[PDB]
């Protein structure tokens, strides 16, 4: 029936994110603060735009 | 500290009602402070929040 097994693994570390909570309290967006230049701007303004 | 359900019963008080509209001292399951309560219809609490 053309099925596949998949198990994707990545390592964890202690780091700072910026999270966006909507009206219902659900996390909708995140940015890792040390991954790019735009992410540095987004974390220094605490804004996704 | 000051949050949870592992409580010390050295000073024991009876449970009171959550009175709304007036300035009160509060001790809500460890959380202490002063303020004014207002009853609301909230739908953003899950079973673990
Ligand atoms: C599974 O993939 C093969 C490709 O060779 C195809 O011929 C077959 O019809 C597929 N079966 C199902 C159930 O999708
Ligand atoms: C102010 O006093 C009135 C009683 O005269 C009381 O009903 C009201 O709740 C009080 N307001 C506050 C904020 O405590």
């Amino acid at each position: 029936d053309n099925e596949t097994l998949e198990y994707w693994v990545t390592p964890l570390s202690r780091r700072q994110y910026l999270l966006n909570f909507d009206e219902h309290g659900v996390i909708t967006n995140a940015v890792d603060c040390s991954s790019s230049f735009l992410s540095e701007i987004q974390c220094k303004t605490q804004s996704f735009a | 500290i000051n949050s949870g359900t592992t409580c010390s019963n050295d000073l024991l008080y009876s449970n009171t009602e959550v009175s709304t509209g007036v300035c009160v001292n509060y001790d809500l399951y460890g959380i202490t402070g002063q303020g004014i309560f207002k009853e609301v219809s909230a739908a953003y609490y899950n079973n673990w929040q």
